């Protein structure tokens, strides 16, 4: 159980707010990795 | 609208939205979890 995704948008605060979210709006981001997991399952 | 707001001397910068969140009537101003302040209330009109 897991970052990144599209949280852009912070779904307007609609429920609290997530620790994702609190952590994006102080300098935190998380860079998506380069291959996806659809390409980690072609590889394997 | 980004706005630099001064709510009653508390200051920032930010989107004010209409909150789903209901105040207790004691209270004056929220908080999130990492203890930044996630919602207001208008000292004008009593909105959150
Ligand atoms: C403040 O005054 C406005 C009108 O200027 C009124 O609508 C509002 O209810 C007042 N707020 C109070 C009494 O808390």
């Amino acid at each position: 159980t897991l970052f990144i995704k599209q949280y852009g948008d912070c779904l307007g605060d609609i429920a609290a707010r997530d620790l994702i979210c609190a952590q994006k709006f102080n300098g935190l981001t998380v860079l998506p990795p380069l291959l996806t997991d659809e390409m980690i399952a072609q590889y394997t | 609208k980004c706005v630099n707001f001064n709510f009653n001397g508390l200051t920032g910068t930010g989107v004010l939205t209409k909150s789903n969140k209901k105040f207790l009537p004691f209270q004056q101003f929220g908080r999130d979890i990492v203890d930044t302040t996630d919602a207001v209330r208008d000292p004008q009109t009593l909105e959150i």
